[PDB]
């Protein structure tokens, strides 16, 4: 009811003084497919406002956390005191093949631990004795980047010279990353950074290389962190159509695979957000095209495997159809289980800045309908692709803040929340199937053919858990 | 390729063959790897001694700490007090990681607020954000107090924290007589535990430092507590139900049981429980006061003898047989209660179980981490089991601590073969556990990566973790156990001697190769 | 050979080449072994369905049973009662097996005798061994109470207990007011548990047949509670504690929870606690009875709706959430109190730990065995974590508790995978795991060998064992569990859970092969 | 003094009524080594008193638990209700090598599991069945006993003509052992028929097989039941020895090397009570001598391997002396470690029928002192090796009543108990170090040069444990 849901935000808007008030309002809206541009109904990318509980991260979360940490042959070094390198520590599910401690190091904390003589008087010889002792304890590292935290800008020490003096010294890749977390708003701005940080310090590593062996069916996987080993549910699919994936930004990807993403002739890219910089760049000086694509349930998976296809021969697309045609009986027997017991069922969903509308068909795929979503971060061309994915009359919400996304939740009663660690364990205190939409809840992988199964899986799992008939005790 | 019928996850899914042979291509085709024989190879270096003493030759470069920030003591400290809301006066990044942090531990909701200071009051400052900060967060989440800490970029620039809070009443962002009390929690200065000391001393000040003026010293017949910091529900439950056992009268200055264990009834309760202002403004009336956890209390303490002259007895930490005891005799010396019969029993069982499980004690060796209190009360309970701690790390310990340690070795024989290492990280210890096998780790979640690196080396060197500590992120509701009084001693003593037999089990499974050994009874 | 500084044990000190090398030349010399080939080709075929079906077609052979004998329950039916002995009438080495079985369960004292029936009294009846003995007990150990049950001699023997008892006081071997209640306990009939229910009818007889005359129904206000067989200390102090937090009066029948727990302090204390005589005569008049364990109570049961007239309510075992609720809704219909904020707090926060870890128990698959109560309480609390209880055994049940368990499966789409088996063992529990493979074995400590046995087919073959039964005796101080209540279903659910996680660790352990999924967080 | 032990007797005797006390003075005594006959000072294998708490077991434990059970290859059935065959399931520590439910059976219960209407009818039918479904699901069996437990011999059934019908009608050895635990007064007369049972039904077996070679060095381990690899550190000092050790009576012990035994030279017989029977029948059946050794410790292991290898020509009596040279070091390590710890420390022992006297030297070679000692089941030959053995004035008794041994104790108050599992947890609460001398507490081997070391770290860590200065609270 577009009536009650516009009445349902002036209501909880209410508790705010009018400075807060008035910002909140600009930030939630009731949805309008038709309209062509998303900033005439909801603002987006803005500063948080001062205590009221939002649930983004910083600009080093987006950088380290995100973009670069999953490279799994370089070091990072989270460059600062000893918090943000502890609490970031293995605790996104970025997969990936190594021999953890020997050549790949996603899962360990490199830190500089500042103390207080750190902080007075410049960390750029600490940062300096720190690489040698990498290189000594870490022979096979083949690369170093450096995270910077909030100290590093304020008490401007100079890590570029480092980065160039230590660098030729040595005669290795080693990546200055200013993504100290007050500078913008939010993660996003972290991916922008490191994406600058890959193109100004690696990408152009091979420009003078003409040695690589390029076919014509040469991809990347851009914007697939392979969270429980999405990037691997997808590239089985891509490589069985007929490509060769030379990269994987960034889960389980190696700095040369990010080096050879240059020779490629087609970049495919899932998380736009994070990483549509260095698409609209490699298009730039190397002329590479880019496509978004979805592989979040058969519908995207399908309409994605042919659009990409598209873009080749006909040997592809051959194969492509020899694709769909194998995982058809696959996928269609996960609907056949599971929808029967999902159909019909509400879900809300607040995530950081793709998935909160790329897994909507997935939920159509069960029979589900999305009547709220929402994004920590996303920017407006972010939710001008959002409004024409959710139904009309839905909610969406910006940087929500922990009191409106309870209060939504209490008036709209959804049937599951689709959301990350700190909303959790609220909405089952009070009785809502909760699914995690960031980590999995430690399961998944949810891409492509093999993930869908998955989801429709852990989607059921809880939605119909016994657990949740038992909320109130029979004698009140 | 998935069965309907028997779903794979990722494990162990991408075990299939054509997911193998897809890696194995993207590898050679692009990865660029070192050779499995130069890996193999450089892995049994770092497994070395002579790779040990490089490893202990750094003195830049610090690997998986065994340690955190103070703000994040700080917000646990605040959770403890009834209806008070953490706020963090700086970037929002770090109250994310804080709240995380502590959701995967407890498996609770941690609530905790930032200002979100940008780039722009990088330039002019945060004070802006603390006066629209305090205002909305009042509104809209109602407690009844605001607990404030800092993050580095607070401190770096600057801000002056109680002009900013002064100035938010002065010009009206709330009301004048709203609790605001605060401390500065610089994370490059000490550790977590480091911001729980300053945060509660903030806080105790906030009420006392200036009202001293009708207080004295025993007029409420009280024993003020103070946890510190601590993450296991079972040790405030177990030193309030030791005190009411023995009819003393207490209070619990910090007591976040009840906010971090509120019950799925259909109900979120932002806050539930907690020490009130009014147990604070009166804490100066007790007794004494007690800090279960002095190696992480000295500004708390310097304050309480300094203006409540209140004469903070001197305890360990309350593990363990030895100073259980200690600590029951001097509150009932302070407060005038005998020990009742039943902690004389419970105390009994104790030693009972000691007997019972001491012959696969005996000799066992143990490598530890974790903050100087828990790890000194580990050392101690060891020693009183008859096994030996021969690895004993405490990221964030100090020279007098180690020394003290050092002391309580020196005084059994089961110390003979024990080292104690501060400013010492998990990479330093995983050479420890290589070039000096201990029979197990005691330690936190991060400890399973060097069991994983331990056991690549072969069974035969694989050295199992026990989880005692902080954080215990992949197992489910440990938060919930005792490690403190007589309760935690034999919660600790089965887990230990457990341990020891499950894999005693394990190494004896083998039928007719070594399962003459698989006894029934052990 | 040994080196003194690390001495070695059996394991590993037989897998020294020396003593390898001379196994090696005993068996190939003297032992006559059968081929190595052949050894596995028939262990493989005890894997197959083949064998299988085999298997289930004995009708007299007996295989590892999950079961004892008779008088075992009478003797724990016994040691409940203040000051008394229990006493066995009939051969000596029946009463050091009891001893012992329950020594090495509890690592405590286990007080009996017997009198010490040769083949004299094969010959002659045992009648002089009863005068006897009843003295020569009473003087020697001075209990208050001597508890009489038989061994299978002096069942087949004819050996009429009454008289022999009647004869004892006549002619002056103890005194004609000495409590000395007795029951026939054949072990030939039933199993263990049926000792235990033939114990306590036989004294609730002695203290109140011949006294009804005088007993009004509620007089005393309180309720009894008939514990049964329970080798968990934890399961008779959860019961008291939930009563008396909702200040219900009760009086417990058989409590060994003193005398199975007694300190060392210093003395051994031969009696501790336990239900007093007074209160077994008084008994009748309490308002009603609840029969914690009904399924093996039905002598009790008739005896007591028979004679005390009481109407015993039809509760199941107090066991996970739903049958804990109900007993206490019907401790409160029957009391009047109303149920507590604090256990409807302790209640919402099993159902917070299930709402936890409800990702992980999922349609995870369990063998399980144990007595009739024990199994059904275990089912009933897998189906509402949502797993699946695959293979249900009960050696010492009936077709009526089968039915009852069964319609308790066809409640639950989580039990379409389940079938009840009574009178089977745990050879032919071996089978079913081999052939319907389970994620785990919920057991006592004889399951060590079917697990055992799963791991020798393969490490992916293997079905971990998960210790909650009886006897548990290759892990310590698990005596001191709970499995009644909310709190006993708090421990089930995190012990599992935890096994689950344990085993994936372990699964994803191996570098660079499946330690992508070794996440830190779960 | 030995007028104060004599009073301790009296006083600990005044409790008891009149026939009680008059029968337990006869079963107390005052060590006197000069007395050449022991049953001139105490009185021994007689009925237990009724309701007196002896400690002792039934003639199937000495049957079944003690000399059957350990046969590797045979697979035993406990005949009659499922009490005893349960309680005695492994827990008795008697080590083999083998592939248990396969080819080797020991720590498995079978059992006929008797019902009402097995007493009322008899078991023979169901024997025979049961007979045949043993056969097959364990093909590999090497033969069969059947372990009689009380209801047997009461009810008339005859399980000697089923073993032979069976055996017969399936070419198998089936032996029917009568250890009815109303037999006897104790374990010792299963031992008596359970070496009867030997005799009887396997040890003939190979009278006329000429095929087996015997050599001048071959001998056989009598009465060792390999607890916690007992016999295996046993074994290896006889054969680096130069001897060969046909057979293990029982621990780790084949039916083959059993019905090789007759072509022995000669039979070692550590325990005395459990196999003089047999022994004494090879003696007079096949003229194989016998003789009496003692395994523990350095004193009584260096006496036992000279006076053995003189039974050997010079080649056997020179290994000797280099097998006493090579271990002499180790035990000497073992004594200079722990004799120190120990000087000077009293026990008090209560065993079976050989240990009591045989563990001594052991203690001596640690500078303890056995102030007391006594047997569950001992005979007059055994106290009188016991009277030589244990200095002038300690304490003996046979048959203790836990009254008895507690109120000794209280009296005596020896340093450290070793005893049974009954008994173990009665001292500790009055904390009294104590070690398990059956089980060996879940440790060992203790026989050998390698057990000794192991006996001497286990006294140490429990009689020198810190846990018992705890038991005192420090307010009393
Ligand atoms: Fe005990
Ligand atoms: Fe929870
Ligand atoms: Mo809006
Ligand atoms: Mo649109
Ligand atoms: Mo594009
Ligand atoms: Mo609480
Ligand atoms: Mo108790
Ligand atoms: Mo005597
Ligand atoms: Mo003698
Ligand atoms: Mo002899
Ligand atoms: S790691
Ligand atoms: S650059
Ligand atoms: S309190
Ligand atoms: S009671
Ligand atoms: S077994
Ligand atoms: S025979």
């Amino acid at each position: 009811s577009r009536e009650e849901v516009e009445s349902l935000i002036q209501e909880v808007l209410e508790v705010y003084p009018e400075k807060a008030r008035k910002d909140r309002n600009k930030h939630l809206a009731v949805n309008d497919p038709a309209v062509t541009q998303s900033k005439k109904c909801i603002i987006s990318n803005k500063k948080s406002q001062p205590g009221l509980m939002t649930i983004r991260g910083c600009a080093y979360a987006g950088s380290k956390g995100v973009v670069w940490g999953p490279i799994k042959d370089m070091i990072h070094i989270s460059h600062g005191p000893v918090g943000c390198g502890q609490y970031s520590r293995a605790g996104r599910r970025n997969y990936y093949i190594g021999t953890t401690g020997v050549n790949a190091f996603v899962t360990m904390n490199f830190t500089s631990d500042f103390q207080e003589k750190d902080i007075v008087f410049g960390g750029d010889k600490k940062l300096a004795k720190l690489i040698d002792e990498v290189e000594t304890l870490f022979p096979l590292n083949k690369g170093i980047s450096v995270q910077s935290e909030c100290p590093i800008g304020l008490i401007g020490d100079d890590i570029e010279s480092v980065s160039k003096v230590k660098g030729a010294e040595l005669s290795k890749t080693i990546v200055p990353v200013r993504c100290e977390g007050f500078r913008g708003v939010s993660q996003s701005l972290g991916h922008h950074i490191a994406n600058d940080a890959v193109r100004d310090w690696v990408l152009g590593k091979r420009d003078e290389d003409t040695t690589f062996a390029s076919t014509p069916y040469d991809v990347a996987i851009i914007g697939d962190y392979n969270i429980g080993g999405d990037a691997w549910s997808s590239r089985i699919l891509l490589e069985e159509m007929g490509l060769r994936c030379v990269a994987q930004w960034s889960g389980d990807g190696s700095i040369s695979e990010i080096e050879l993403t240059p020779k490629v002739k087609l970049n495919l890219v899932h998380c736009y957000r994070s990483m549509n910089y260095i698409s609209r760049h490699m298009e730039e000086k190397y002329g590479i095209p880019w496509m978004e694509y979805n592989f979040f349930g058969p519908t995207k998976t399908i309409e994605s495997l042919r659009a990409i296809a598209a873009k080749f021969d006909e040997s592809i697309q051959k194969k492509c159809e020899e694709v769909i045609a194998k995982y058809k009986p696959e996928w269609e027997a996960v609907v056949a289980k599971y929808r029967p017991r999902l159909e019909g069922k509400r879900v809300m969903l607040y995530i950081g800045g793709l998935r909160p509308r790329h897994v909507i068909g997935a939920y159509e795929d069960l029979g589900m309908e999305v009547v709220g979503t929402g994004y920590e971060f996303a920017h407006n061309d972010d939710y001008d692709r959002t409004m024409k994915e959710m139904g009309d009359s839905t909610l969406l919400y910006d940087d929500v803040t922990g009191y409106e996304f309870e209060e939504f939740v209490k008036r709209i009663k959804p049937d599951l929340i689709g959301s990350g660690i700190k909303e959790k364990f609220i909405f089952q205190k009070m009785g809502i199937p909760f699914r995690e939409m960031h980590s999995w809840d430690y399961s998944g992988p949810y891409h492509g053919f093999d993930g869908f199964a998955i989801f429709a899986r852990d989607m059921d799992m809880t939605l119909n858990n016994p657990c949740w008939k038992k909320l109130q005790a029979p004698w009140e | 390729s998935q069965q309907v019928d028997k779903i794979k996850a990722s494990y162990p899914l991408f075990l299939d063959q054509d997911y193998k042979d897809m890696l194995a291509k993207k590898r050679d085709g692009f990865e660029e790897k070192y050779p499995q024989d130069k890996i193999d190879e450089v892995f049994q270096w770092t497994t070395t001694k002579e790779y040990q003493e490089l490893n202990f030759q750094r003195e830049a470069l610090t690997v998986n700490p065994a340690k955190a920030c103070q703000p994040l003591g700080a917000v646990l400290c605040a959770l403890g007090f009834e209806k008070t809301m953490p706020y963090v006066h700086g970037s929002q990044g770090c109250v994310a990681y804080f709240r995380s942090y502590f959701n995967r531990h407890f498996r609770e909701p941690v609530s905790c607020v930032s200002d979100s200071m940008t780039e722009d009051a990088a330039v002019f400052g945060g004070q802006q954000n603390m006066k629209d900060g305090l205002q909305n967060c009042k509104a809209t989440y109602k407690p009844d107090m605001i607990a404030v800490s800092t993050t580095c970029m607070a401190e770096v620039i600057g801000d002056d924290l109680n002009a900013f809070i002064n100035n938010s009443k002065k010009e009206g962002f709330i009301p004048d007589e709203f609790p605001v009390p605060f401390a500065h929690t610089p994370s490059f200065v000490g550790s977590h535990v480091t911001g729980w000391d300053n945060m509660f001393e903030g806080i105790a000040r906030y009420f006392t430092l200036k009202s001293m003026d009708d207080k004295v010293v025993g007029s409420n017949k009280k024993i003020n507590i103070v946890p510190g910091f601590e993450t296991y529900l079972g040790n405030f439950r177990v030193i309030k139900r030791m005190l009411s056992e023995m009819g003393v009268g207490y209070s619990l200055l910090s007591d976040p049981e009840e906010v971090l264990d509120t019950p799925a009834d259909g109900q979120f309760r932002m806050y539930a429980g907690g020490t009130t202002q009014e147990e604070m403004k009166d804490a100066p009336n007790a007794l004494n006061t007690v800090l279960l956890q002095p190696w992480h209390l000295e500004k708390t303490k310097k304050f309480v003898e300094g203006t409540w002259k209140h004469e903070v007895p001197k305890l360990n930490i309350p593990m363990g047989l030895d100073w259980t005891d200690e600590f029951l005799m001097k509150v009932s010396e302070i407060s005038g209660q005998p020990i009742p019969a039943s902690l004389t029993k419970e105390r009994g069982r104790l030693v009972d179980m000691m007997t019972d499980s001491h012959t696969w004690l005996h000799g066992k060796r143990f490598a530890l981490w974790g903050d100087p209190d828990f790890v000194m009360g580990l050392v101690k309970f060891l020693l009183e089991l008859g096994c030996e701690p021969v690895h004993i790390l405490c990221h964030n310990g100090n020279k007098r601590w180690k020394k003290a340690v050092d002391a309580i070795l020196a005084a059994s024989p089961y110390g003979k073969n024990a080292t104690v290492y501060i400013g010492k990280d998990l990479w330093h210890l995983r050479s420890l556990v290589f070039t000096d096998k201990p029979d197990f780790m005691i330690g936190n979640s991060y400890g399973k990566f060097i069991q994983r690196d331990t056991l690549h080396k072969g069974k035969e060197f694989e050295v199992p973790l026990i989880r005692i500590g902080f954080p215990i992120f992949d197992r489910h509701h440990l938060h919930r156990s005792t490690t403190l009084g007589y309760e935690g001693a034999m919660q600790i003593l089965t887990t230990l001697v457990n341990s020891i037999l499950e894999r005693l089990d394990e190494e004896t499974r083998g039928m007719q190769a070594t399962d003459y050994n698989h006894d029934l009874v052990r």
